[PDB]
RNA sequence: CUGUUGCUUAUAGACGAUGGCAUCAGAAAUCGGUGUUGUAAGCCUCUCGGGUAUUGAAUG
RNA sequence: AGGAUUGAAAGGGAAUAAGAUUAAUAGUUCUUAAUCAAGAGAAAUGGUAACAUAUCAUGAACUUUAAAAUGGAGUGUGAAAAUCUACGGAAGAGUUCUCUUUUCUUCUUAACAAAAGUAAAUUCCACUGAAAUGAAUCAAUCAGAGAAGUGGAAUUUAUUGGCUUUGUAAGAAAUUCAAUGAAUUGUGGUAUUUUUGCAGUCUUCAUAAAAAUUAAAGGGAAUCUUUUGCUCGUACUAAUAACCGCAACAGGUCUCCAAGAAGCAAAAUCUUUAGUUAAAUAGAAUAACGCAGGUAAGGGAAGUCGGCAACAUAGCUCUGUAAGUUAGCAAGAAAGAGUAGCUCUGGUGAUCGAAUCAGAACUUUAAAGGUUAGGGG
């Protein structure tokens, strides 16, 4: 598991082809966006509630996506 | 021991194999005299030697 | 205390069966394997062990970057930069003293 | 701090006045038990709270004079303090 | 008549034996006498207190 | 090109972890997350320097170097874990007519990677040139073939880079509550022990493996995705019942992990987690003679081949300690005094803390002695 630091470099992640699947975390602080990758699993930490929704919205909408909440699924 | 060789493990099926009692219905056999078999052994009693 | 077990079938406390107990979730504590110290890269003339070369197992050099396994000069992860030094000098000061002792003196 | 101590299915048993008292002549502000001047118990009807600014007091010190009761009256066999996990306790059987 | 059995029986005893009683029998606590230790627990004083006491001790 | 085979389930060695799961296997299954090997899709910069740059930035024959790969003792010290403890609590449990803001339990997190913050030790580099000699360690040891100072580089510290922190990752797990759903999961310590490194010191008429295999150098010839990962072992005991002694034999048989009290102590003794209450049958009675463990008036080796056996001395502190001697010892010679409980005071540090030492009142059954623990000449 990598962790990618700024917001520019996650938005390449989805951009890209390589995705996979998209996971998210909703902790009690901040959330973050876990994509599934052919090698690694990155993860970004994000604790901007407005910031989230952009990264929600640029998802591609052919790629699965997984909600987790206090109740893993 | 746990590590053994591959033909050395199959020696030890083979007595496994080998411990058991005549069926019973070879016992109905007419002129049957086999009802023990006496190449029979135990861990506790005979240690198979090898 | 918590008490462990060895995880592989070694039972003897030798070079490589080295082990740290570590703590896991929920309190209980796991044993791992630990590497072997190793040496690191020396001079072959000074036997002093050379900068910028990490002490690592023989096998563990080639995942190293390139750059990682050697310095950039001259004789760069074989002799140190007094090693090299003297042989620059050596080279140098020899064949200028046969050029004017002996060749048309 | 405010920690109140609820007794919607118990009055029967114990009627909330005692234990308005207990607390105060029990308190070891500063190890005595009695000089609660500033523990606001009140009535606050059903339930007995106590915020507590100025004195130091913890949600085990009230559990812990809680136990005292219902062993001092007997009745300990019968409920059973529980912890409403909202900085209160409430009794159970 | 004698033996067994009961009193987890004693003046007896390895087991037998021996001795005693067997319904007015026996057993039991309790109390009193008699001893040992040393002054209980709650609040120097309560306190010559408290505790034990046949188990192979003596009354009722 | 240089010498063939075999020889280690404790030597060398490419690469996997956490949680869950089974009536029984699990670094092997399942979930998630990784790693390794073998494949497929005229040749760079920076820094004075030590040296540094997500592959970068070519590098053949040949040669060289280094690694794998090297005793032991003792001292100091970095880090982790366990134990103990300070602050702040959350949840549950125990005691409670006598008190106890109380006693106890949980408050966790892997491989592999990241790089907010920040260490200890060592070795090098640049400036300058030390005598009125300085620098420093528990000890040492070091310096014009260049000290100290200032500023830097590198490496080691149980994976990346030692520690906190971060991704994995709370969604797991732990402790609770309700009838699957909810709650929590701070910060410290100039304390002890174990483990793991490090640094110098000492010691040898002892100097304490090799190869597979890997990297670098000198030389200058030539011009991210994806696939696969074969064979065999893997159950169980490992011993007061699974092994060797004819046996469920008080005998023998190599290792790993390791809590509290008390103490110099991993001693004796008691307890916690775990295991067990069965381990060649018992009941009544309470003779002799036994086996094991004790005691004893007065005397004190008169017993006996012989102080055999038993008794006796015993920890710590202070005072003191002879002849002899290979001058090192004899020596814990011998001999004497002290030691408890409670209430205080003082000494030993850092910018709150350590158990240790000394002294003073008062009280008592006058104190090493429960266990452990030299008889001496």
């Amino acid at each position: 598991p990598k962790q990618v630091q700024e917001f520019k470099q996650i938005l390449k992640l989805l951009k890209s082809g390589s995705i996979r699947a998209v996971r998210v975390k909703t902790n009690g602080e901040n959330t973050k966006f876990k994509v599934r990758c052919a090698k690694y699993l990155y993860t970004y930490i994000c604790a901007d509630k407005a910031k989230a929704e952009e990264l929600k919205k640029a998802i591609p909408k052919d790629i699965h996506v997984v909600e987790i909440a206090k109740k893993a699924p | 021991t746990g590590h053994k060789g591959f033909s050395y493990k199959l020696k030890l099926g083979k007595k496994i194999h080998q411990n058991r009692g005549v069926p019973q219905w070879f016992r109905m056999k007419t002129g049957n005299t086999i009802n023990y078999n006496f190449k029979r052994r135990h861990w506790n009693r005979r240690k198979m030697g090898m | 205390a918590v008490r462990v077990t060895y995880v592989r079938k070694h039972s003897y406390n030798t070079k490589s069966n080295g082990i740290r107990i570590v703590k896991t979730a929920g309190g209980n504590m796991t044993v791992q394997h630990r590497q072997k110290i190793s040496n690191g890269v020396r001079c072959g003339d000074c036997g002093c062990v050379l900068a910028g070369i990490r002490h690592i197992r023989p096998h563990q050099y080639g995942w190293l970057g390139k750059s990682k396994r050697t310095v950039t000069r001259a004789y760069g992860g074989v002799k140190c930069h007094k090693c090299v030094q003297k042989k620059i000098l050596r080279a140098f000061l020899i064949n200028e003293h046969n050029l004017i002792k002996l060749a048309a003196a | 701090f405010s920690c109140t101590i609820d007794l919607t299915n118990c009055t029967d048993f114990i009627e909330p006045k005692k234990l308005v008292t207990f607390f105060r002549q029990t308190i070891k502000v500063q190890g005595r038990a009695g000089n609660t001047k500033g523990i606001e118990v009140k009535v606050a009807d059903k339930k007995v709270t106590i915020t507590t600014s100025s004195a130091k007091l913890c949600k085990r010190y009230m559990k812990y004079l809680m136990k005292k009761y219902l062993k001092k009256n007997n009745l300990r066999e019968w409920l059973r303090v529980i912890s409403d996990k909202k900085d209160g306790f409430e009794l159970k059987f």
